[PDB]
């Protein structure tokens, strides 16, 4: 069970790239939570949005809200578009699941998961 | 006034005071329903959402948001309203309906008027007098010593439930079992308790009650913006308690069964709602319990509860009635008195019932009503 | 909406010493905090997943504890295996706003010979 | 725009014209093991006790 990112390599300003991310090993279910945060090299870690798969509900980072949008594609795996990309979004971009309880949040217990980061 | 050398024939599964207890109360519900409004206009076209903006997970299928177009003049002039609704409530045709305006007439539950169980006495007519059991130990059915008569009887709370039997009375000494046909697997058997199991139940959300105007003196109770997290209703069991109280139920069970034999306990059965959960309804509203958590062995417990609001009174179908919602939240402890248990070497038994018979006629098993017929004759020494 | 604030930004201290990390929130969170170790090249491993709870496999070095908006760690037994920045992340819930704001971290140094 | 005043708060049910309330002098009758005493006095309170029953 392990989170694979891919979509990686730097897109010039203005431009705009897809992210993609595997759930190897399992599939999507009400107690699993998928997010996306990213880290700039020189920076610690910024969280931008969740996904929850039963019903696909985005949440989103008020600076987030304008330019990414996250979105199930499968059983096994989600996308994040990025767009009106800066040079100052490069990071590293992380796949990750969290999970919870269901009588308060199943994301209320962090990340049990990340997959290796992918940089754009 | 104790018979002293009367020992008088019971039969608990042919009472008739059962029967009427059932009439009655059906009479004086439907009854308290022919005022108040009506609810035909919500039969409409409903436009629902998930309600998802302060939930936990568990909750996250259980509201629908549904806006509809309803007036209050004939002006042609509808409004939107909006309202929330238990899943359990509504059924897809994004477009929805209320589920009962397929098939009957809505009826709004007065709100002014309580249903609050009060202990009932029921009295003999003049001519008639009632007689009872007082032995312990007693079958409800056959001979009884030690007969007793009674003008009224001991007060008995309408409560109505599926599968457990709340608060009414405890058995004298020790569960007894009580069955019309023991061997046969097609009967309920009847188990009451020596000792209450405590259950606390919750609804624990701070709600909304929203008043919509619907007629001209009429209203309707919407509800909605409900304050704070929505969590799932529940009941608690004391753990402890339960388990104790079932190798009691066990013990007895192997008496009329074989005490070299096992038997275990399953997660009832098919069907259902009505059928297939706990039902009660305080505070007012109705809750709908998962016994799956206390009816699992072989020989606190948290059940998950639902609720509705268009409740078809067991009792019969064509008409439906709409509870309205209860402001603020609910909170009420109870105690199991009993269960009601049917049976599938080693044996099953499930949770069961439904009849709302089968909550009286385990009280109404000490009493018996007679006719007096206060005229005869003999032989003796009597010459004009 | 909630913000989270590291202290000291950053730390170092000899091996086998204690390190105090504190977190403070804008609003109250209700003990849900997580906390997690990024060691470089790595994604943050989850130390503690409620306030004070570790997550599995995670030795009792770590553990931590708060309230409210107040939340901090108590990091024992100080390996060079340990320098690590450590992580601060909300995970409050329930509203559709949302935002699990992953708040700062703080660099933790352990010093050899 | 106008309404009629009682279609804010009431069922309106129109006076069946054909029927007539016109009062006509009513007596009420004892029903037996009953009987209803009177006072005849002039200059009656309305109450106490009175002669002449
Ligand atoms: C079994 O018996 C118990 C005890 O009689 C029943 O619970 C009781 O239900 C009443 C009615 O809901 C509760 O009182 C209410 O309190 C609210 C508070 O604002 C008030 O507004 C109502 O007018 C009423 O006074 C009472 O407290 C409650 N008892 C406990 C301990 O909570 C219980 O419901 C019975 N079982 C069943 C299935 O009915
Ligand atoms: C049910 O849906 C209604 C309709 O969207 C929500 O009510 C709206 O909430 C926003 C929030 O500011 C208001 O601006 C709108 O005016 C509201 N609509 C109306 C008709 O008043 C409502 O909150 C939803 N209920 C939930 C999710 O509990
Ligand atoms: C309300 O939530 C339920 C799930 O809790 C949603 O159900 C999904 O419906 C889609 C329709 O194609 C299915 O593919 C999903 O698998 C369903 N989810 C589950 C868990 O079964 C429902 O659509 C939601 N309603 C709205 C209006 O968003
Ligand atoms: C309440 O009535 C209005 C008026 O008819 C409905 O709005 C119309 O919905 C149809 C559906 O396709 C549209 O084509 C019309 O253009 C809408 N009219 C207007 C003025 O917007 C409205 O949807 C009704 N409310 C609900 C919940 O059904
Ligand atoms: C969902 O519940 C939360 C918790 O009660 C509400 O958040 C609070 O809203 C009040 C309103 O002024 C704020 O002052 C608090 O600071 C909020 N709490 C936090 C932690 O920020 C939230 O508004 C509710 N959402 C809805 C849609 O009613
Ligand atoms: C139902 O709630 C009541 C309180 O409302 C619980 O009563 C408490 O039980 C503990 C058990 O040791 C006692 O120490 C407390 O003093 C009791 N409270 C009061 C006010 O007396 C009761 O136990 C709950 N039942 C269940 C099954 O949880
Ligand atoms: C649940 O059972 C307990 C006893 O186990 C009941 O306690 C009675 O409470 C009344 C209140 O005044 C006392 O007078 C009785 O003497 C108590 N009984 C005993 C045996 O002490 C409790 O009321 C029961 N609850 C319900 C809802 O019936
Ligand atoms: C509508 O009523 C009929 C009555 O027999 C019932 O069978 C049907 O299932 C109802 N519709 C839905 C969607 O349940
Ligand atoms: C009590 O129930 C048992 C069940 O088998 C029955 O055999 C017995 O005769 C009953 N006793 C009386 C007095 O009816
Ligand atoms: C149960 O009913 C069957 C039906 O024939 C009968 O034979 C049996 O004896 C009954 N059991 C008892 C204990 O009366
Ligand atoms: C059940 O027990 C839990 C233990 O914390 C408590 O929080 C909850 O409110 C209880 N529910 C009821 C109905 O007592
Ligand atoms: C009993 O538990 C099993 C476990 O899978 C479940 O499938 C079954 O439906 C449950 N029975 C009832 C009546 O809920
Ligand atoms: C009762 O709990 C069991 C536990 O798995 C669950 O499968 C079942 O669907 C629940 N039934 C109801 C009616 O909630
Ligand atoms: C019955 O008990 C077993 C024992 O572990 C448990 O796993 C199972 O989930 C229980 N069933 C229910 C309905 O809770
Ligand atoms: C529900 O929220 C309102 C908001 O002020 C509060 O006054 C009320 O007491 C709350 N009700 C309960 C039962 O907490
Ligand atoms: C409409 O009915 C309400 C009922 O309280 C009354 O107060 C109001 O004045 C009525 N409207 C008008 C215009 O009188
Ligand atoms: C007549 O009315 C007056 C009023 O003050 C009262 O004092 C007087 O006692 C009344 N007489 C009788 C007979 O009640």
């Amino acid at each position: 069970r392990q989170l694979v990112e891919s979509g990686g390599g730097l897109v010039q300003p203005e431009g705009s790239l897809t992210l993609t991310c595997k759930a190897s090993g399992f599939s999507f279910s009400r107690s699993q939570y998928m997010c996306w945060v990213r880290q700039a090299p020189g920076k610690g870690l910024e969280w931008i949005t969740c996904v929850y798969p039963d019903d696909d509900t985005p949440y989103y980072a008020t600076w987030a809200k304008g330019r990414f949008t996250i979105s199930k594609t499968s059983s096994t795996t989600v996308t994040l578009r990025l767009t009106s990309l800066t040079e100052a979004d490069t990071a590293t971009y992380f796949c990750a699941r969290t999970s919870g309880f269901g009588g308060y949040s199943y994301a209320a217990h962090g990340v049990d998961l990340w997959g290796p980061g992918t940089l754009v | 006034i104790h018979l002293e050398n009367v020992t008088e024939e019971f039969n608990m599964w042919k009472n008739n005071m059962v029967e009427q207890m059932h009439t009655d109360i059906i009479s004086l519900w439907d009854q308290s329903l022919k005022p108040c409004v009506k609810l035909t206009p919500l039969c409409v076209t409903l436009q629902c959402t998930n309600v998802t903006n302060n939930i936990t997970d568990d909750m996250r299928g259980e509201l629908k948001n549904c806006s509809f177009n309803m007036t209050t003049e004939l002006r042609d002039k509808k409004q939107k309203v909006y309202s929330l609704f238990y899943r359990l409530d509504v059924v897809q045709i994004k477009e929805y309906r209320l589920i009962n305006c397929n098939t009957s007439a809505i009826t709004q539950a007065c709100p002014k008027v309580s249903f609050e169980p009060i202990p009932i006495h029921y009295c003999a007519p003049a001519g008639f007098a009632i007689l009872k059991c007082k032995d312990k130990k007693f079958n409800g059915t056959g001979p009884c010593p030690s007969v007793s008569t009674v003008q009224c009887t001991h007060g008995i709370k309408p409560v109505v439930s599926t599968q457990l039997l709340l608060n009414g009375s405890l058995a004298e000494e020790e569960v007894m079992i009580r069955s019309e046909n023991i061997t046969n697997n097609a009967k309920n058997i009847l188990v009451q308790f020596n000792t209450p199991v405590q259950i606390n139940c919750t609804r624990p959300n701070n709600n909304t009650r929203k008043s919509i105007r619907i007629g001209p003196g009429q209203w309707f109770y919407a509800t909605g913006d409900i304050i704070g997290d929505i969590r799932q209703a529940h009941c608690n069991v004391s753990k402890a308690t339960w388990n104790e109280t079932l190798g009691k139920v066990v013990k007895q069970l192997r008496k009329h069964f074989g005490n070299n034999t096992i038997i275990r306990f399953a997660n009832s059965s098919g069907g259902d709602l009505e059928v297939t959960t706990h039902s009660f309804n305080c505070g007012g509203e109705f809750f709908y319990c998962n016994t799956s958590g206390l009816f699992n062995s072989t020989w606190s417990i948290t059940l998950p509860c639902r609720i509705k609001q268009i409740i078809n009174m067991w009792q019969r179908i064509g008409q439906a009635m709409y509870a309205p919602p209860i402001q603020g939240v609910i909170r009420c402890v109870s105690n199991i008195t009993g269960l009601i248990l049917t049976r599938d070497t080693t044996e099953t038994f499930r949770p069961g019932g439904g009849d709302m018979r089968d909550n009286w006629r385990s009280e109404l098993y000490k009493y018996k009503v007679v006719k007096i017929e206060p005229l005869g004759v003999a032989p003796t020494r009597c010459k004009r | 909406d909630i913000v989270m604030t590291q202290t000291p930004a950053s730390v170092s201290e000899p091996v086998g010493g204690t390190v105090t990390i504190k977190c403070q929130a804008s609003h109250n969170i209700r003990s849900y905090l997580s906390w997690y170790q990024q060691k470089v090249g790595q994604p943050p491993k989850r130390l503690i997943y409620e306030t004070s709870n570790l997550a599995s496999g995670v030795p009792s070095r770590f553990a931590g504890s708060g309230s409210g908006t107040e939340f901090t760690l108590t990091i024992s037994d100080l390996e060079c295996a340990d320098a690590a920045t450590y992580y601060c992340q909300s995970n409050f819930g329930l509203s559709d706003s949302r935002t699990y704001n992953f708040g700062g971290g703080t660099e933790v140094v352990v010093k050899g010979d």
